[PDB]
């Protein structure tokens, strides 16, 4: 028996969690075993580990006539609300109030977060992933390549064009070949973020292709005329070979390939994990120095940082109507908002990846000195996964290096980070419109943008038809619904 | 009458026929009633909804296109391979060719796809490398909608053309030599032979195989496409079978899908009827 | 178009085997000559060597002055009728005949005339627009022959043309072939495994066994005076009897076989056979009669009846003499009744003897 | 074909024929020897200019990765199961079924024949088949995969054709001896039908081994996954865990080299049995 | 055993088509009877109906007193020898022979005596242990017969057994069948497309043209007095010559042929002839001779020599009279020259006459 047990008799539940198009829940995970030990609740995964697309798998599960006891993953928020309203998911409100003191307290101290996860009916159908921190992504460049080529860090877009062109052309990696790739990212969408240099938003938040607000008016960054003029230039950059050709494909291995292979000259990514590589590959790539830079002055004469760490990502887990133990499950969920739960869901397992020192969790030296980023290590273990849990920034601070920290402070002091878009409150009726057209519209937008980047389609020629397609596919209808949600709340 | 007697006699034998008939009813004929259901009833409207899609109409427009290319390049190739092997002396050399040419058939379609993606990858794939050797620069193949069909039909001939050549080869092997020897006495030439004897004698085989080939003509390249089609190639690559799959299974839209499936199936039956007619009529 | 083919020491070798052993035969112009023997002898292999369908591994053959070894079948002035159905199933009969000529074309008029001729000969005129799919096997072989005579060769090559035909058709076609040779008169080499077609059709018969050539001569030469025991057993409607015998007391007079029988011999000067000499005594079934030969002046053979198979106005009597049985062709019935004893009377002028070791002709 | 050599219009033609067919043969044999070498080569070698044909820097490292992959061997097991037992079920449903179909004393000979054959030119289509699989309770089920696809019309009419080709005098003699139906089928007609049996068991075999679509559609549980599905994940999709990204740097194999090793380990059993198969039919 | 099979009005109908029309045949015990005719015919279907491989759609057929119409082939007490040899190419030869008796009855059946006998009959000592995939078609058919004779049935059924065998082998096996029936003696009905085997093997022949039954009688009965033009042209080693003819001025005296020819006729009785009657004059090749040797006069005929095919001590002469040709069997190896006229002396006793319409024998 343990003091954190939510049940006397051991309880085993069926979870469907397939997330980030990469991982599924593993009951054989060390963190899962620890969670079972402390909660007396074992979660057994039912999902295809051979599957690729996670969203697809969720949609298939919901239509298969049988639901598991718990469903979890990333970017299911809208689906949590929809299928919660349709009865696929149970309201957790009474369960939280009676059986979940930690979550209840959390929501009391965070009315904004709770508001963000609520459905139009006022119900909470899932327990969210709650991030901890302020800044998220920043621009990183190779200082050693700048020094070998005797170049100064670019203060502006033009200077960066010239620098990436120098990266493209004469041997920054010194192998006598043209093989070098100036810009790389593990996230394809970041290529669109390049439009920031031309004065266009690619998003309103950390969520890609999210809406934003300008002067009391709701806009989508991709539907704006400025976006066209920026995308022209990014398509030029791809055409000139400055952007990684595989940027839409390569994804999760990108850094490891391009930086490890000494091909990559520039990126835009999270401070900590990006800075880890300086220590990691320093033996394989002797001169490698990757440093944080302030965003270059863009064409509009401003310094934009579009990304920030957010409050309540649209990720987490929910309890189905077929779950025969709702109380035990809500207690179990509440565990992850307690101290021990946060400890295992953040730091992995004690005696393995971390120890308790002075009442705080301290990573093992074996973990900290590993060439692989700590968070990746944790993913592979079942930690830092988008279940309902409360993130602890200390976990990240432990592997955050001084240069990284100084980059963070540089971005904080300069106020470069743009205000993030938190959301709007729709009623049951209008949200139906949103949910009907939005996923497909977003898909279409992505496809089009990818067509433009790779140069398979001319942006200028297709812009008109693209706008028309946006209207006929219901984007602007959704936009009016979003606006009607906005103007009621905020007046003066 | 006669029946009962026979049956009383044609049982143990009549027993064997039953499970096969049970099977066909259950896994084949029972789904046709499902055809009838997914066809709260109606219906015939989502047929006109399926009629109007800018993505769909281009999928049939792509379908019959790919059918055209597969008929042009794909079909005559195993006949060609058949004739070319039959003209080979040297015994084992020919043998050596056959084992080489037949082997790709046994390579799985998904593995074929993987061979393609690994060969055509930019900066990695051997093909692009060989292009960089002679100064052809590089091309990212799977993303380009221009390259989809050539890559496909070519990979398909590589995989299936020899195994498909086997049949025709056997057919031309079944011709009694007397036709050839007597032709040689009159002084025919090898080309004169394949044009004036081998091909005309093998025609009934190629006509029969063509009407089967036409039977599936609308489903050509399904597993390949479903594997390799990227967003940028969605336009050229998407075919009726794929559309049906995406909406019906993936997108979980059944009725509209099943209906599209009907359209496809009826058109296939029609084209195989129109095939078999002209075939049996004109060729023997 | 009447020409002579001489074949000198021709030998075929496939791998290590050497199918034909250096066969040599000279063929007079206008002559109908038949190669005949069992299966596996070089009959077809030789014929095809003439045609150019098989390489000549040694020796030379020539038509008239031309040595055709390194030549091509097209240029060898030959036409061949094969064993199996050489017509093409898609083409009509007219096109089947005209095929070879349409290889080089050069006009439709010339080939029209040629086809006119050939069709008139084989009576193929009504069959012109018809198709091989529906034709008699004999009709198929007729049009196949039309293919050959439209080439107008120096030599006609026949490889078992009649083999796949039924007997009824075979006798008819055989007659047609003879008649045909009368009409045309072109030199022809004809290959058969059937003794009958050889005896009937051939001016000269050359019998071959296992790559070698056993004997040559007019049909009646081979029939009356076979070089060896094999040629004796081969030609003729039933087989010649040929049972082992001996000599004993005296020589040129008496020959005895296993049945405790003794046969006096007509002198046939130049024979010189030794007393006691191991020998095989042949006699043909037509040359043996029943007791109606009146008392057997020379004291003829004794036998016991095995079976009688009635056929025509004739009948085949199987009698046994000692450990061996002789077959005699008698009239078209009679009581006989197998199991009783019987006395046969041998014609003394038609008897043949062959040595046991050397299978040659002796008497 | 024609034995005796001769004409120029032949000789030149024949040579250029052997050359063209040769080049084609080389093109067809090229990808197989490539990945074999590429699987053996080193990540750094394959990643830029090398290989092209023969190995280069060796190191043999990717194979370890695949050898320690549990899903790989699990899936291979699944496929061996599906091919063996799938073939057996197909045979048990077809061989006797076609045997009855061959004897034309059957009343249904006309109509049962139409029933079977009609499935060739018309199918209910993808979705109806899947749904009928659903309400038969065969989804995510191995027996569902076995019994789901066993009978093909082609293999049936082919089998019945080779049966019919055999003279009826054997069955007749058997009946004369008292042997009835089934005991004939096993005693005489089956050992007479060995070539057709071969072609059938072969076609069914490859159908099971290389089958992908309906497996990945009808299966959910990963432990039931049959190779080519899992293969679809690793060999084509090509997006991976941060785990594999981290394994990449501590190893010196490549993504490409691992892929190569994988498709090699996938095609080896086929490259092995293949001559045996061909040697049979190529007599 | 020795048993009697009676067949009464046996008829089988396929669809609405009646294969055999009211066939009735009574077969004596131990009698060897042969069914014979054209290609498609109810001989094989009748035999099969006896065997029980085909159901009886009408009429009754019984062996001894037992009616076999509705019965099991196994219980039909019959043995059948197939054309296709019908032997399992798996089991050993001895195992094939003992197969039927080894289904039941081991240990006190003993099986050894019967197989000893049957082994001696077909004379196979070494062939006891073998496989059908090895042994030749002749030996295959031998052991095939071994299966039947080891069964010890009441009736032997043979459907064209040596049809697929070669001629040289066919004759040998024919003799072996004769001898076998003499040695054993079980009742046997034997189906053939070949006239020769019918003449040789049959105690009684029954000829069936498609549909009904054409004629029944001893071989010599069918040879001497054909029922119709078909029985005449079918039976005999060469065909009986048949040419159109007439009568004119008087009847029982003269019958006239095409070109310039008339034959004095022997009157006999039961003839019922009549002047001017359209008629076909049959005569066998052996029943025509050369010019007369003895003779003479009103029995002669005038022709022109077409072709002569030497067979041996015999020669086949094709003589043209009118637009039609008749064939005579010559005692030749003598000399006749084609194209010149020749005289033929017909045996007046052996002539046959058939009505042109009725197609049946008037004379
Ligand atoms: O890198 C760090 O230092 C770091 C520190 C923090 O402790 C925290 O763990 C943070 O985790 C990040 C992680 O670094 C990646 O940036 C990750 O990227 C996600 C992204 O957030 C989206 O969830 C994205 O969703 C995809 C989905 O996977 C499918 O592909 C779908 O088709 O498209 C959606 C989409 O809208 O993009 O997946 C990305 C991914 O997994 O690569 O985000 C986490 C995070 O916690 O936010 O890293
Ligand atoms: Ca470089």
């Amino acid at each position: 028996k343990e003091a954190t047990w939510v049940t006397d008799k051991p309880l085993t539940l069926k979870i469907h969690m397939h997330f980030r198009d990469k991982w599924v829940w593993d009951e054989n995970w060390p963190v899962a075993k620890e969670s079972f030990r402390l909660t007396n609740v074992k979660l057994q995964s039912v999902a295809n580990k051979a599957a690729t697309n996670s969203q697809e798998q969720f949609n298939l599960m919901m239509a298969s006539g049988d639901l598991p006891d718990v469903v979890g993953g990333d970017n299911l928020k809208d689906k949590f609300i929809q299928y919660g309203q349709e009865g696929a998911f149970v309201p957790l409100n009474k369960l939280i109030d009676q059986y979940a003191p930690h979550i209840k307290a959390f929501f009391k101290s965070h009315p904004e977060v709770e508001r963000a996860i609520k459905a139009p009916d006022g119900n909470i159908y899932f327990i969210p992933y709650v991030p901890d921190g302020v800044v998220a992504r920043g621009y990183f460049i190779r200082e050693d390549w700048l020094k070998k080529l005797n170049l100064k860090p670019p203060q502006n877009i033009d200077e960066l064009y010239t620098v990436l062109k120098a990266f493209k052309e004469k041997d920054p990696n010194g192998n006598g070949k043209a093989d070098e790739v100036p810009f790389i990212d593990r996230h394809p969408d970041e290529v669109f973020r390049l439009v920031n240099f031309w004065g266009a938003r690619s998003s309103g938040s950390d969520n890609y292709m999210d809406f934003y607000i300008d002067n009391g008016r709701v806009k989508h960054p991709w539907a704006e005329t400025a976006f066209r003029d920026g995308m022209k230039h990014v398509a030029q950059w791809y055409k000139e070979g400055l952007i990684d050709k595989e940027i839409f494909t390569r994804k999760a291995r990108a850094r490891e390939q391009m930086f490890g292979g000494n091909l990559g000259g520039f990126t835009h990514d999270w401070f900590a994990s990006t800075m880890t590589f300086n220590e990691g590959l320093a033996k394989t790539v002797p001169g490698f120095k990757l440093i944080p830079i302030a965003p270059p002055t863009n064409s509009k004469g401003q310094r934009w940082e579009e990304d920030s760490r957010q409050k309540v990502r649209p990720d987490g887990w929910a309890i189905t109507v077929k779950n025969k133990n709702p109380v035990e499950t809500i207690k179990f969920f509440d565990f992850y908002f307690s101290r021990p739960g946060r400890d295992i869901s953040n730091f992995g397992v004690p005696g393995v990846t971390y120890d308790i020192k002075n009442g705080k969790a301290v990573f093992k030296d074996s973990v900290l000195k590993s060439p692989q980023p700590v968070n990746n290590q944790l993913y592979d273990m079942g930690a830092q996964i988008p279940i309902g849990f409360w993130q602890d920034y200390d976990y990240e601070r432990q592997w955050t290096t001084p240069e990284a920290q100084a980059g963070i402070d540089m971005y904080v002091k300069g106020k470069y980070v743009m205000p993030g878009f938190e959301g709007v409150n729709m009623t049951r009726e209008e949200r139906a419109i949103y949910d009907k057209y939005w996923a497909d519209v977003r898909t279409y937008m992505y496809e089009m943008g990818q067509a433009w980047v790779m140069g398979t389609k001319d942006v200028d020629k297709t812009w008109d038809e693209y706008q028309r397609q946006l209207k006929l596919r219901g984007l602007y209808q959704v936009l009016q619904m979003m606006q009607q949600a906005y103007d009621r709340q905020y007046k003066n | 009458e006669r029946l009962w007697k026979d049956i009383k006699r044609d049982w143990l034998l009549y027993a064997m026929l039953l499970p096969t008939i049970i099977w066909f009813l259950i896994f084949l004929y029972k789904p046709m009633i499902g055809l009838q259901m997914a066809f709260p009833w109606i219906g015939f409207d989502h047929f006109v909804t399926l009629f109007q899609s800018e993505q769909f109409i281009r999928a049939i427009k792509n379908t019959l296109t790919l059918s055209g290319l597969s008929l042009l390049f794909g079909f005559p190739m195993p006949i060609l391979l058949a004739l070319m092997i039959n003209e080979v002396y040297s015994k084992g050399y020919r043998k050596a060719v056959q084992t080489i040419v037949y082997l790709p058939h046994f390579i799985s379609i998904v593995i074929v796809a993987g061979l393609v993606v690994t060969f055509l990858s930019p900066s990695t794939g051997v093909v692009n490398n060989m292009l960089s050797w002679i100064g052809l620069d590089r091309v990212y193949f799977l993303t380009q909608p221009e390259w989809f069909r050539p890559i496909y039909i070519s990979s398909n001939i590589w995989k299936e053309a020899g195994f498909d050549s086997i049949v025709y080869l056997a057919a031309i092997m079944s011709i009694n030599p007397a036709l050839y020897e007597s032709a040689q006495v009159d002084g025919a030439t090898r080309w004169q032979m394949i044009t004036r004897i081998t091909l005309p004698c093998i025609v009934p085989t190629i006509a029969v195989l063509l009407v089967i080939r036409l039977g599936h003509i609308l489903e050509v390249g399904f597993e390949y496409i479903i594997l390799l089609y990227q967003p940028t190639t969605y336009e050229t690559a998407d075919v009726i079978s794929t559309y049906i799959y995406r909406l019906g299974l993936q997108g979980a839209r059944y009725d509209i899908a099943t209906a599209a499936g009907i359209f496809n199936a009826v058109v296939a039956l029609v084209i195989v009827l129109f095939a078999n007619h002209m075939s049996r009529r004109i060729t023997k | 178009m009447v020409a002579s083919v001489s074949i000198q020491n021709v030998v075929k070798r496939y791998d290590k085997t050497t199918v034909v052993h250096g066969v040599s035969l000279d063929i007079e112009p206008g002559e109908f000559v038949v190669l005949v023997g069992p299966s596996g002898c070089g009959k077809s292999t030789t014929l095809r060597m003439v045609a150019g369908l098989e390489e000549i591994s040694g020796g030379t053959i020539r038509i008239d002055g031309r040595v055709i070894n390194d030549l091509a079948p097209k240029d060898r002035d030959v036409a061949m009728v094969f064993q199996n159905y050489a017509l093409y199933p898609h083409l009509n009969v007219r096109d089947n005949i005209s095929f070879g000529l349409r290889l080089k074309r050069t006009k439709k008029s010339v080939i029209d005339a040629a086809v006119k001729t050939a069709a008139d000969i084989l009576g193929l005129q009504p069959l012109l627009e018809r198709k091989p799919s529906d034709l008699s096997g004999g009709q198929r072989q007729r049009v196949a022959m039309g293919r050959a005579i439209v080439r107008d060769p120096k030599v006609f090559l026949f490889d078992q043309p009649l083999s796949n035909l039924d007997a009824k058709l075979r006798t008819q076609m055989r007659a047609e072939i003879k008649r045909l040779h009368q009409r045309l008169g072109t030199t022809v080499i004809y290959v058969t495994h059937d003794q009958v077609e050889a005896m009937t059709l051939a001016d000269r018969i050359v019998v071959m066994r296992d790559g070698l050539i056993e004997q040559i001569g007019k049909p009646m030469d081979l029939f009356l005076h076979p070089a060896n025991t094999f040629v004796a057993s081969f030609i003729g409607s039933p087989p010649m009897n040929l049972m082992p015998a001996r000599i004993a007391v005296d020589s040129t007079q008496h020959v005895e076989l296993n049945g405790g029988n003794r046969i006096s011999l007509l002198p046939r000067a130049g024979t010189h056979l030794a007393p006691g000499q191991e020998v095989v005594f042949g006699i043909r079934p037509e040359d043996v009669t029943l007791d109606g030969v009146e008392g057997s002046e020379r004291a003829q053979i004794k036998a016991t009846v095995d079976i009688v198979e009635p056929l025509g106005s004739e009948s085949i009597l199987h009698a046994t003499v000692g450990d061996h049985s002789l077959v005699v062709k008698v009239g078209g019935l009679n009581e006989v009744h197998p199991g009783d004893p019987v006395t046969l009377h041998v014609d003394l002028t038609r008897v043949h003897l062959f040595d046991a070791q050397s299978q040659a002709s002796i008497y | 074909l024609a034995t005796p050599f001769y004409s120029r219009s032949d000789r030149i033609f024949g040579i250029v024929n052997a050359v063209l067919l040769g080049i084609f043969a080389l093109c067809a044999l090229y990808p197989i020897i490539y990945i074999f070498s590429m699987s053996i080569s080193s990540g750094a070698a394959v990643t830029q200019g090398r290989v092209f044909l023969l190995p280069v820097d060796i190191d043999f490292s990717a194979y370890g990765r695949v050898l320690h992959d549990k899903l790989f061997w699990t899936s291979y097991a699944n496929t061996i199961f599906y091919t063996v037992f799938g073939v057996v079920t197909s045979l048990i449903f077809i061989v006797p079924g076609a045997y009855a179909l061959s004897k034309p004393r059957i009343r249904g000979r006309r109509v049962f024949g139409f029933i079977i054959a009609f499935t060739m030119w018309f199918n209910a289509g993808m979705i109806p088949f899947f749904l009928n699989m659903r309400d038969l309770g065969l989804l995510d089920n191995r027996f569902g995969i076995l019994i789901g696809f066993a009978c093909n019309a082609f293999n049936i009419i082919l089998m019945r054709n080779y049966f019919e080709s055999i003279s009826a005098s054997f069955e007749e003699a058997a009946r004369m001896d008292g042997a009835n139906d089934l005991q004939i089928l096993w005693k005489v007609y089956i050992p007479l039908a060995k070539p057709a049996l071969a072609t059938i068991t072969l076609l069914c075999a490859i159908s099971r081994w290389n089958g992908y679509f309906w497996a990945m559609v009808l299966l959910r549980a990963e432990e039931k996954i049959p190779l080519q599905v899992y293969l679809k994940k690793t060999i084509v999709d090509l997006n991976v865990n941060e785990e594999f990204a981290g394994a990449l740097l501590t190893n010196s194999y490549s993504m490409e080299t691992v892929v190569g090793a994988i498709i090699v380990m996938s095609i080896i059993p086929v490259i092995i049995v293949y001559p045996v198969v061909q040697k049979y039919f190529t007599k």
